[PDB]
């Protein structure tokens, strides 16, 4: 079943040919849609899309099923990929989960795998339901489904999130690899091959494309540049929140061109390929996890400390509508510290304050399973995943000289990093909610105040309000300057030695102010939670 | 009063 040579374009021509576009036709080939001066219906519907499902399906429902994303302007190497014969690419069964999806959304995610996905790779595409409450995904969906012949629903008869619907969607799949995809998503040319190329020469490697953004406003397609601008890796925060960030320079060097994977230490775990021995083999998905949230870094941390490999395939591009209860997500999230993340998940715990709750009271459930599945496979530890898959990661103090909350006695507010800050903006004051994250500070042997989730940031000195900067002090050459030197006086002053002013708590930014121990707003309590 | 940042997935 091996033959010679690589695949010839006919041989790979799409599952079903794309109907010819009308180039002037609301998101043709990509553009914008600006739905702007609509009449009182109009505004009225555009609102009721809006709220029901997070992005403007007003423009959704205006464009067709069928656009294209004009011509591939992704690097040329990807547009001249060829593809052996031996190993043969393998089949895929997509996978798409589905909740109260628009129409005009999820069809135009199934219409876009078909169109551009190889007829001989694609086996079938299941649907599966999370017990959607719209009608028109009932009978209306099943029917228009039967002309494709490969479409398949799995109805999930009460809600039970995209885990347990992946598992569903997983156990009834023939094809030789899962095709994991969104329901508002939108392929680009070539995407399939890539991956499944990537699979058929290493059967431990869990592949991803480059995900590219729909505009929940416009629906315009982020289309690939053919330089390809600069990429992003996905990571970890200490809060275990997912994110992106640049490549290294070792990657850049060992990646000669776009067709080479890109190492990553975690997934964004929405949009993958994986094969289906490979899935099962690996422990597929932690069964006890509820609703969404921890599993695409658990899977992360499992895969790598277990022998696969987690990439990114640039030349595989594919479009998602990017959008924007916590009990389940953090109980997911202690689930996976407790398997892998070995003496490093105290680091996690200190700044969810939920997370440490959830160990202490053991509501986070059995794991035995999970470790049973860790030792059979005889996974690396969590030393081993940062020293070999990230090197490059900040990793706090295991056990810190002291953390908690800042609490001003004037306003009874807590110094709070706001949102969104990766250093240089000013900090503010907000009511003490106990929960650690942006109320997160630590206290350093350098007399440092940190605010250390992603970068190591450290409380700056300045005439203005206070600022968080990124720490000058980070080994043993270097120092901690006089701006991030602070002292908690016995007045309960925060006191800069540099500036000799104190961090008040008044107005709308902290700020340094001449010293006053009587005035309140000047008065720290550094709280242990 | 916020959340933990997270619900939706962001984009880079
Ligand atoms: O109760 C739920 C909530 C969401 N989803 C599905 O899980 C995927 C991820 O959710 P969403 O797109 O909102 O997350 P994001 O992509 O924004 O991270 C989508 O295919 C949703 O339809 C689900 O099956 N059940
Ligand atoms: C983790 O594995 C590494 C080698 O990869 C070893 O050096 C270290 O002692 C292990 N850690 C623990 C806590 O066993
Ligand atoms: C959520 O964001 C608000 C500002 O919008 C505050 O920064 C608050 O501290 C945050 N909550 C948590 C738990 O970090
Ligand atoms: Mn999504």
């Amino acid at each position: 079943h091996c033959l010679p040579g690589h695949y010839t374009p006919v041989e790979l021509k799409p599952f079903l040919d794309r109907p010819l576009q009308d180039p002037n036709a609301p998101g043709a080939s990509g553009k914008a849609f600006k739905t702007i001066n609509l009449n009182s219906e109009e505004q009225k519907e555009k609102q009721a899309g809006e709220e029901k499902h997070c992005f403007n399906a007003f423009a959704s429902d205006r464009i067709s099923l069928h656009r294209d994303l004009g011509p591939d302007t992704r690097p040329p190497e990807c547009i001249e990929q060829k593809f052996k014969r031996c190993p043969p690419l393998p089949t895929t069964s997509i996978i798409i989960v589905f909740h109260n999806e628009a129409w005009s959304t999820l069809l135009r995610t199934v219409h876009s795998v078909m169109y551009t996905s190889p007829a001989i790779l694609l086996k079938e595409i299941i649907l599966v339901d999370d017990a959607s409450v719209d009608e028109y995904l009932h009978d209306k969906l099943d029917e228009y489904v039967k002309q494709f012949q490969i479409v398949k629903v799995v109805r999930q008869k009460e809600r039970k999130g995209l885990i347990t619907a992946r598992l569903l969607g997983a156990s009834v799949a023939t094809g030789e690899t899962l095709t994991f995809l969104d329901a508002h998503c939108e392929c680009f040319y070539g995407w399939l091959e890539p991956l499944l190329a990537r699979i058929a020469e290493n059967p431990v490697a869990v592949v991803s494309p480059d995900i590219a953004s729909i505009d929940l406003n416009t629906f315009e397609f982020s289309k690939p540049s053919p330089y390809g601008h600069s990429h992003n890796r996905g990571n970890f925060d200490w809060s275990l929140s997912f994110g992106w960030e640049s490549l290294p320079k070792h990657e850049n060097k060992r990646r000669k061109d776009e067709t080479y994977p890109i190492r990553t230490p975690t997934f964004a775990g929405g949009l993958f390929s994986i094969s289906k021995d490979y899935f099962e083999y690996i422990g597929s998905y932690d069964e006890e996890m509820e609703i969404w949230g921890g599993e695409n870094i658990e899977m992360s941390f499992r895969v790598w400390q277990c022998g696969g490999q987690l990439e990114i395939m640039p030349c595989s591009v594919v479009g998602h509508v990017f959008r924007s209860g916590t009990q389940v997500i953090t109980r997911n999230q202690v689930r996976l510290a407790e398997v892998w993340m070995d003496e490093y998940k105290e680091i996690f715990y200190r700044r969810n304050t939920e997370a440490a709750k959830i160990v202490k009271q053991k509501t986070f459930g059995d794991i035995s399973k999970r470790i049973d599945l860790r030792q059979r496979l005889q996974c690396k530890n969590f030393t081993w995943y940062l020293s070999n898959v990230y090197p490059e990661a900040y990793v706090p103090d295991l056990n810190p000289l002291f953390s908690g909350y800042l609490k001003n006695i004037g306003n009874r507010m807590c110094l709070d990093v706001g949102e969104n800050n990766h250093g240089g903006k000013p900090l503010i004051m907000y009511s003490c909610h106990g929960l650690g994250g942006n109320q997160y500070f630590e206290y350093s042997a350098h007399h440092e105040i940190r605010h250390n989730i992603q970068k190591e940031l450290c409380l700056h000195a300045s005439k203005g309000p206070v600022q968080l900067r990124e720490c000058t002090y980070k080994g043993q050459k270097t120092f901690a300057v006089g701006e991030e030197q602070w002292l908690h006086q016995k007045d309960q002053t925060l006191y800069n030695e540099a500036l000799h002013m104190c961090l008040t708590g008044n107005g709308e930014h902290p700020s340094l102010a001449s010293c006053n121990p009587s005035d309140p707003f000047q008065k720290w309590i550094f709280g242990q939670n | 009063n916020t959340p933990i940042p997270r619900r939706h997935t962001r984009s880079a």
